[PDB]
Order: C-alpha cells, then structure tokens, then sequence
RNA sequence: UUAAUUGGAUUCAACGCCGGGAACCUCACCGGGGGCGACGGCAGGAUGAAGGCCAGGCUGAAGGUCUUGCCGGACGCGCCGAGAGGAGGUGCAUGGCCGCCGUCAGCUCGUACCGUGAGGCGUCCACUUAAGUGUGGUAACGAGCGAGACCCGCGCCCCCAGUUGCCAGUCCCUCCCGCUCGGGAGGAGGCACUCUGGGGGGACUGCCGGCGAUAAGCCGGAGGAAGGGGCGGGCGACGGUAGGUCAGUAUGCCCCGAAACCCCCGGGCUACACGCGCGCUACAAUGGGCGGGACAAUGGGACCCGACCUCGAAAGGGGAAGGGAAUCCCCUAAACCCGCCCUCAGUUCGGAUCGCGGGCUGCAACUCGCCCGCGUGAAGCUGGAAUCCCUAGUACCCGCGUGUCAUCAUCGCGC
C-alpha cells in the first residue's frame, strides 16, 4: 500500500537523477536531469559556450 | 580485395589528430595502401535553457554546443597491419571501431 | 528527346487527353463525391481530375523511379487553414493515389518492386517520351531555340 | 573605433627601434618580419602591428 | 549511437564526481580521471591527504570500491588514490580549506588572508577570495580580497582561471566562498615579448 | 463564485512568467478511506506475530476493518526522550542563481602632493574613440579590474584526403525515343564543382588627397570578393534594487510527529456579469477552388524514423526493407507563376458555436486531448484619444523542424 504506481508516461514517471524534481528534465539521449541542474554540471560535461 | 574501414571520432581535435597520424605512420611503415583521413560531418549537439532559476525576471536563455568530430580510414586488409592498430595509445576521448568490407 | 526537356503543365494535359482514351484508367464510383486531399476546403470543380492525376502519377514514376503511397500523399498534400489557429500543412488522401496506381499497374504502364516501391516499365517510358518528343517537335516549331 | 590599442602603440615602438632597417612601408613585408620576430598567434593582431609599423615606417622618412 | 554513449558515460563519471565530493570533504578531494580498458574502468583520484583516504587498513577504499559497483554500474573500479602537486594552484582545494578554516571558529579576515598568503607563497599569480553570508551582523555582506593580476572577463579566464565555489556550515547560517586561482604558467593574450 | 479554482510573483524589471507540460501523476488545493512512528528508558515477552487469509457484510477499493479460523515461524508495539519526513512556514535570517541601473563607461591600488577634516588630484582640461580609446597642457608618477584584447561561427582563395556529389569528359554494357541532329536515364570507371573537414593566406587607415598640431584619429577616393571598432555573439567589473527564488538543490531559525507524516482514489488547479497583457486567426477579388511545375534547411529516429507492398475515404490496420547518423527514414518545405472556374457578396470569405459517425494514445479524456467527414454558420466587412518596437539579409512577410513530448503549445526555441 506504501508503493508508488508504475508510470512509463508523464511527468510523475520522470525524475530528475540529481536535484529530484518532477519538473524539467531534458532526455536530448539520455541525461535525467533538470533543466537548472544542467548549468551545475556544464562544463564538466565537456559543453562550452560559443 | 578486403578493406579495413576504421572510424574514429573523439570531441578534442588534438587526439583525433594524433591517432591519424600514428595509424598513417604505421600504414606506411607497414607499407599498406591506407585511404587517408576523410573528416565527416562532425555532429553539433546544441541545447538551449534560460538561465533564469525562478519565473521572476527577463526571457535571458544560453545556447551550448558540443562539436563532435569523427574520421574515417579505409586501408587495405594486412594482418600485420591489423596487429598494430590494437597496440596504439589511443587517449581516453577518442573512441575507434574497425570493421572488414568485401 | 524526353520529358525532361518540354513543360511539366503541357505533357502533362498531354498525357491526361491521351489517357482519357484508354477503359483501364477510370474514376472509381466514390471518386465524384471525395475531394483529391484532406486538406482540401471545397470539392474538385472539372470532371476531368481523375485522369490529371493519373497522368501526373505516372510522370512521377517517371523520374523517381520507385514511388510510394505515404511519399505521394507528402507531395500532393498542401495548406489548409484551421479558423483561429493558423494553416497548416497536411497531407493528401491515399485511397485515390493508391487506386490510380493499381489501375495504372494493371495498365502495365508500372510494375511494383516490393520493399522498394512502384517503378515504371519500359513501354511506359516509351509512351511518356513519346508525347514529350511529340511536344518538343511542336515547341520546336513554336520556339525555334528548342532545337538547340 | 579605430584607436591602435595602447600595447600595439607599446609593442611597435620596441620593434622598430631595434630593428629599424629591418622593416619598409610594405604591408606584407613588415607583416612577415612581425610573424617571425614576435610570438603573437592571433593573425589579427599581428597585421594590426603589420598596419601600425608601416605608418609608422611611413613617417620615419617623412621628418 | 555515439551521441547516446559519450553523454551517457559523462554523465556517469560526474555523478561519480559529486558522490565522492560528497563523501571526501575531509580527505580534500582535488580531482577525478576515468580510463577504460577491458579489465575494467580505472579510475584515478587526486585528494590532498591519500592516508585519509585509505584511513585504516585501506578499510575505506574497499568500502568504496562496493559503492561504484553498486551505485553506478561500473564493471571493475580499480581505484587509485594520488596526491595534488601544488594543492594552493588548485581553486577547489583551497576553497574546501578555507570553507574548512572557517568551520573551525576561525576568524574571515585572518583566515582569508593567511590563506592568500600561503598561496602567493606557492607560486601562484592570481588570487580572488569572496566571502559571502552574515559575516559581522544578522544582515548578509559580501565582501571580496584580491592580490594580483586577474582579468575576469574573455575567453582566456575560462581556460586559464581555476574556480571553486565552496560553501561553510555554522550555526548562523551558511557562508559562501568564491575562490578564483591563475597560476603564473598560463599567459594572457596581449603579452608580446621581444627577441 | 465554488469545497477547489493550490501557490510564488506587481509598473518599467509579473501577466504563452515558474508552467521547457493540471485527464490519475504533476499537487504544494477540496472530500473520503487506509497505514506508517528510527533508536534508548520502562512494560509485555515465546503460552506463539507484528503479516496476510477466506465464507461473507461496513468500505468507490484492501485482512482496511468486521463474526469467522488458520498459520509462517518468531519480537511487536503503549508512553518519556526523540525520531525519518515535510512544495509546513519565516528570501530585510543566508549561500548560489536570475533580473535592471548595463556588455553600461566606470570603478580601484603604492608612493608623492594639498587639506586642522569630512576628504581633493591620479580620475583634470582641448581633440577623438563604442569603450578611463589614444594624444598636447596639468601636482603628480606608476599600476589593477571593467571595455578592449581574447574565444566561437559566417562569406574570397588554396593544400591534404573522400564509399558526399554526376550523360563534368565518359571507350565498353543496358533502356527508351527521335528530326537521326541527337535527348534523357543507369551500370562500367573516374575523381572533376559545391560539399564534409585537418591548415594557411588574403585583409591591414594598405595607399592617394584632404581634414585634423604634421599626433591621435577623421572624411572622400581608388584598388581589392570582402575594408577606417569586417559581420553577430560568449565574455557585463564596483555597488545598488533589503527585487525573486528557503515550492530544488547547501542552509540560519521555528513548527507538526500517526500529525503540519505518508499512501489510495472522486473533484480542482480548465471553474465566469467581468477588467487587463501577450500570441493565433477572421474581417477577400491580392481573393476561394482544380491541375502542373523552381525549390531548401536546423536537427532528430530503436517499443523509434519508419521507406515500401496491400486493405480501408480517412485518422489507420496486416506484412515489410534499411537505418544507433554525409549510407535508411522523418522528406513534404513554404513563399511563387500559370491552363481554367467563380464574379464584390457577412457570401462560394471565415470557421467559432452544436449533434452525428469513425481514428490514435493511454487504466481511463464529459470537468479532461486532438484529428477525420457530414446539415450548420457567430462576430468580424478596416477600428477614437492614445499607443509599443526594427532600421540591410535587416524591417516587412512566409513557412519547415525540433526541444519538453502518446496527446496537449495558437507557445518557447532555432532553421
């Protein structure tokens, strides 16, 4: 009863692995993580801004 | 005829770079037909997000870009070329698959 | 000469007053009442459209080589307005695409390739290039340059 | 904003007091002997100097 | 597919950066590699106190070594634990120190300054230290020590300027610091030497 | 207004903002039921469970609970400490982040000098710059951040190398046609142009003349593919606004602890006499309809792109090649012109608005998806004071694609 319902669709299925908001997570092939995260992350990622 | 086609793709232009000239070395002092380097399209992964953290403030957004690179080497097929292209110091961004075509 | 080398808009009325003469090429008994496209707003106005369309497919096998139902529906498809929201572009109907080439592959104008498409046969290369050299002779004379 | 920047106005007078005969009013010549003398890699600011040493050049035998 | 392999296995090797991060704030955490090869993912770490690491027996790194089987999926983390050569050229390290130095009831401007000194005296060129938070008041300041050349803006500073961002516990609240390095190797652009 | 239209935010700098994702979830809103409580102290203990388990009934629901009767073998919870958690709260209690004064043109340091001092110059003045950009005088001289420099991409040329590109030339082979001139297409084989990308050059107030102190730098000129911050950006320092963000991350403080905890579901977040903002379209003869044709491009694709065979109007179904990226698909762009029809009308504009019947998705969309076709046709037929913004590949105007994503955006993004 203490189970969360399994959802493959929705935001409810999607979390982002870092901060674990329900919110923005971007899957550009594969990050899970939300979209403010992603600046905490950058430019370990390898991104640089042009 | 068989053909070693040898792709090579990394982000660092330097290390593809040198692992092109160390794989044309070794094709000409194994003495092997080597098709030389083609540079293919390198592939522009570009994300945008607004930098603000909140709703409050002015529609600012950040454009980031990953430019990876990828090469292409068709050689000759030559087991004593093919020994020396597993033995090579390939740097750790750089990512290599070699196939066979008739 | 070739189709390549006269007017898409006169071989093709051409090809539609030549086809117009043949019994295998017909419009199907729910062609009259259904409009060429979905995104079409009012229905088709001359009684000649079926055969239009006919001779426009088989042109198109003619430079394509191996054509599909989904690529032809892409082609013919066009702009429809959608009140307060803006136009946008949709694709065709398939169903008459679809029997225009059934009809014309038992015309044996075109044959199938499974897995690749619908290619045109040689007599149908001959029949097109035939009314296109007809047409060049005539611009020809109309237009002496074609010559060149 | 065409101002030589304050280090090019630094940099030239250097460069040409050490070597003056080295240098003439050809724009590519000057620009040349700049690549070979000085350490710069933005091609920019070496024909930036290149375009500073030959008005500078210039007035060398203008008084 | 390339694009979902490369992203994937960053991703995978940075959430293994803020883990151990998380869990090497005493050990002075400097730095993280990850070769691979087909006995497994070497992975290299740089802390600036390697016996912390070890701790005992090397009771901990075995610990750890569970953790990234387990945690992230990785087949054979052969770790391997060194030391940072000069950890007062590093911006992280020295800005863990401080927010450390800080921690232990040491006063900002003493301990902002001895660490600015210490760095000047490794070598280092430049150095920025920003103290952000309730410092002297209920109210919040921010309050900022620099010594030396240090250009902010351009290109360059991205790639030669060394951040760390580090932030100290206490029971007022919690206090940012902003540390920015540049060591004398690097050379700025309009830096032209005659011959 | 409602039980609910959760909440944050207030003019510039909120108001297609958080929302780059309200059918359940999102949720932090309303109703209902159900169940958690770490570990110490005391008590029980095991003589059997704390968990499920029917026959059934009170529960929208389930050993939830209830009469019921068992296990599975073994620690469960009652209170004080005090938990785990909290989108429970306090953003003049903070860190960071974002906003604007603002990529603005400024802000600082050593010594010396003036001043009893709060403090002054440097940092001032003339010319000039996008810029504390530089120059002549100056009680000052040196120096730092900022802007500049720097980095990214773009067009002119060229080397290196090509399973991108072709009646470039094209013996040989294949197909069709012709006026026999040749036309077009493939293979053979080649690497020719762009192309993809490893480098370098060119291009730089370079020169003519004038202006300007002859300086800085400016104007006009020519030559050059491109010229006197080459084009658009990244890079916005010192403080201020006690701006917003503890409803995300770290977190000051306080508060609940079968709750201020958690789980499940019905609804709400979409509710209207209404005010305001922003995008989309409708306010025709440029026009609506049939048919032909010149056309890209950013990117994406594995339960996916899905070509393609076949059936069904159709949304789609059965099969199905190729594809994890210059190899296959999304693939069509759209704008445009013409062969033709309609004849200045709230209509052949325009579809809202209803009801019908089909399609996709998902446990399910009436609150709460769209599309496919059918009778139906609103207002709108050029809109006051007043009113915001762009200035050359630019305004105007026209569309493609994709992010998030089954659907939802008329949105944002970027082509």
């Amino acid at each position: 009863y203490n189970k969360r319902k399994p959802r493959k669709f929705g935001k409810g299925a999607r979390r982002c692995i870092r901060c674990g908001q329900y919110g923005p997570i971007i899957r550009i092939q594969g990050l899970m993580l939300c979209r403010h995260c992603f600046r905490e992350v950058a430019p370990k990622l390898g991104f640089r801004k042009y | 005829m068989q053909k070693a086609r040898i792709k090579i793709a990394s982000t660092n232009v330097r290390s593809l770079d040198e692992v092109a000239n160390q794989i044309k070395q070794i094709a000409e002092r194994t003495g092997v037909r080597m098709s030389g380097p083609i540079p293919l399209p390198t592939k522009r992964i570009r994300i945008t997000t607004r930098k603000s953290p909140d709703g409050e403030g002015s529609a600012t957004f950040d454009r980031w870009e990953l430019r990876v690179h990828k090469r292409l080497i068709d050689i000759e097929a030559d087991e004593r070329a093919m020994r020396q292209i597993m033995r090579i110091r390939v740097p750790e961004d750089v990512t290599i698959e070699i196939e066979l075509i008739s | 000469a070739t189709v390549y080398d006269v007017p898409g808009d006169l071989l093709v009325e051409r090809v539609a007053q030549r086809l117009k003469e043949i019994p295998e090429i017909k419009p199907p008994e729910w062609a009259p009442f259904v409009k060429t496209g979905r995104h079409k707003e009012r229905l088709p106005e001359q009684e000649d459209w079926w055969y239009y369309r006919v001779a426009s497919i088989l042109r198109r096998v003619y430079l394509d080589g191996p054509v599909g139902i989904e690529r032809l529906r892409t082609y013919y498809g066009g702009r429809k307005n959608r009140g307060h929201a803006p136009e946008k572009f949709y694709k065709a109907g398939g169903s008459i695409i679809r029997k225009a080439l059934q009809q014309l592959e038992a015309a044996g104008f075109v044959e199938k390739v499974p897995g690749k498409g619908r290619v045109i046969t040689p007599k149908g290369r001959s029949f097109l290039d035939k009314i296109a050299t007809e047409l060049k002779k005539e611009l020809e004379e109309i237009i002496p340059e074609l010559k060149k | 904003g065409k101002i030589r920047q304050g280090f090019i106005k630094r940099v030239a007078r250097e460069l040409v007091n050490k070597y003056p005969n080295e240098f003439t009013t050809d724009f590519e010549h000057n620009k040349k002997k700049v690549q070979e003398l000085t350490n710069v890699t933005s091609k920019k600011i070496r024909n930036r100097i290149a375009g500073y040493v030959t008005k500078l050049v210039r007035m060398k035998m203008e008084g | 597919a390339i694009e979902r392999y490369f992203i994937r296995e960053a991703v995978r090797e940075m959430l293994i950066d803020e883990f151990l991060e998380k869990e090497l704030r005493r050990a002075g955490y400097g730095g993280l590699d990850i070769k691979k090869t087909p006995l497994g993912t070497k992975v290299i770490i740089f802390a600036a106190n390697p016996g912390y690491v070890i701790g005992r027996g090397g009771r901990r790194i075995r610990e750890l070594t569970r953790i990234l089987e387990k945690q992230f999926g990785l087949e054979n983390p052969q770790i391997e634990v060194e030391e940072i050569k000069n950890p007062y050229l590093n911006a992280k390290v020295q800005a863990v120190r401080l927010a450390q130095a800080l921690e232990r009831g040491i006063h900002f401007r003493r301990a902002a300054y001895a660490a600015l000194r210490a760095i000047m005296n490794n070598g280092a060129r430049g150095v920025e230290i920003r103290l952000s938070g309730k410092l002297t008041g209920e109210r919040a300041k921010s309050i900022r020590f620099y010594q030396g050349y240090l250009a902010k803006v351009g290109n360059p500073a991205e790639t030669l300027v060394s951040k760390g961002y580090a932030q100290a516990l206490l029971k007022l609240g919690v206090i940012g610091v902003k540390v920015a390095i540049m060591p004398p190797g690097a050379r700025l652009p309009d830096e032209i030497e005659i011959i």
